[PDB]
């Protein structure tokens, strides 16, 4: 299957004294692997998965200078950003950038992304073909100016394509025993009466990886989403995800019911009944 | 491995 | 200056089962901005050893925080969640339901 290499950055401004708080989260696939907090004692990059324990310290030293840049950029951009949109020194702001890579199950270079928002809205984006951008207002079209005469897509485009597609592939095979490792959904139904003529069913998955499924209902062979809540998928804690999907059905007629969970770990969609 | 640069806006 | 409500699951890590060691969670999802109170309650009152996740956030920036601490269930003892934010007129409570 298809694999992705991530990394999410966040900066919110403290105004009355001092730096932004920055926090930086590295991942590959669903698994956190690299984790920057500056409200942290350490000022390192800092590990988060053993198969990056195994990286020596020319890498600690180099990603600590680079993710300490990050943090250096983004508050320039906040005071620049607050300039761009008239805004006062008296409340916080936020940026938000995220960057990364996919490859397919050939782990070949499929897609790469680059994009940035402030204050949880959209303000400059790389677009697919790594070459231009989007920029959502005339703010962030004078970042785009800026970015152009510089050549800024350029020199993405290259890490993109080269080094986030190399490292992913080195990080596959470091970390091969549980990256490359599927872990199919557990699953199994609950259910509940409301009232003599209501019932609740519910479908469950959990302990898997990584984390996209599929859980749908049926009643008699054809597709139910009347009547249905289907929750968020949620981290268990250990790396594995949960979720589950419930239907609202008449008491007695639960066998007309089924669930059905698709997961890269499961060779054959699973079925289930109450 | 994170990027090398990172343009500021 | 956008303003998103989190989302809120109690939970827990393994399948719960009374005497055995466990982590109870609660998820907090797709609220903005970052700043958020969230605490874990045994029995009504804030329990004291509680973890959290590293920031991260979703496609629509939306942010997301797993919040964990350990625990023994027992069949007496009631679990919870209570989290503040900007959004959030009073502290919203979501209590743990192990039969869902």
């Amino acid at each position: 299957g298809s694999h992705s290499m991530r990394y999410f950055f966040t900066s919110v401004s403290r105004p009355g004294r001092g730096e932004p708080r920055f926090i930086a989260v590295g991942y590959v696939d669903d698994t956190q692997f690299v984790r920057f907090d500056s409200d942290a004692a350490s000022q390192r990059m800092e590990p988060r998965a053993p198969w990056i324990e195994q990286e020596g310290p020319e890498y600690w030293d180099g990603e600590t200078r680079k993710v300490k840049a990050h943090s250096q950029t983004h508050r320039v951009d906040l005071g620049t950003l607050r300039g761009y949109y008239n805004q006062s020194e008296a409340g916080s702001h936020t940026v938000q950038r995220m960057y990364g890579c996919d490859v397919g199950s050939d782990w070949r270079f499929l897609r790469g992304y680059h994009q940035y928002a402030y204050d949880g809205k959209d303000y400059i984006a790389l677009k697919e073909d790594l070459r231009s951008w989007t920029a959502a207002d005339m703010a962030a079209q004078t970042t785009k100016h800026k970015w152009e005469a510089a050549h800024v897509a350029e020199q993405l485009r290259a890490y993109l394509e080269g080094t986030c597609v190399e490292w992913l592939r080195r990080y596959l095979e470091n970390g091969k025993e549980t990256l490359q490792r599927t872990d199919a959904p557990k699953t199994h139904m609950t259910h509940h009466a409301v009232s003599d003529h209501e019932a609740t069913l519910r479908c469950w998955a959990l302990s898997f990886y990584p984390a996209e499924i599929t859980l749908t209902w049926q009643r008699d062979g054809e597709d139910q989403t009347q009547d249905t809540e289907l929750v968020e998928t949620r981290p268990a804690g250990d790396g594995t995800f949960q979720k589950w999907v419930a239907v609202v059905v008449p008491s007695g007629q639960e066998q007309r019911y089924t669930c059905h969970v698709q997961h890269e770990g499961l060779p054959k969609p699973l079925t289930l009944r109450w | 491995n994170l990027v090398p640069m990172v343009a500021t806006v | 200056m956008i303003q998103r409500t989190p989302k809120i699951q109690v939970y827990s890590r393994h399948p719960a089962e009374n005497g055995k060691s466990n982590f109870l969670n609660c998820y907090v999802s797709g609220f903005h901005p970052s700043d958020i109170e969230v605490d874990l309650l045994k029995n009504g009152e804030r329990i004291e050893k509680v973890e959290h996740s590293d920031l991260s956030f979703s496609k629509d920036w939306s942010f997301y925080l797993l919040y964990y601490t350990e625990f023994t269930p027992t069949e007496k003892d009631e679990y919870a969640c209570r989290v503040n934010h900007v959004t959030l007129s009073q502290p919203k409570i979501v209590k743990w339901d192990r039969d869902m």
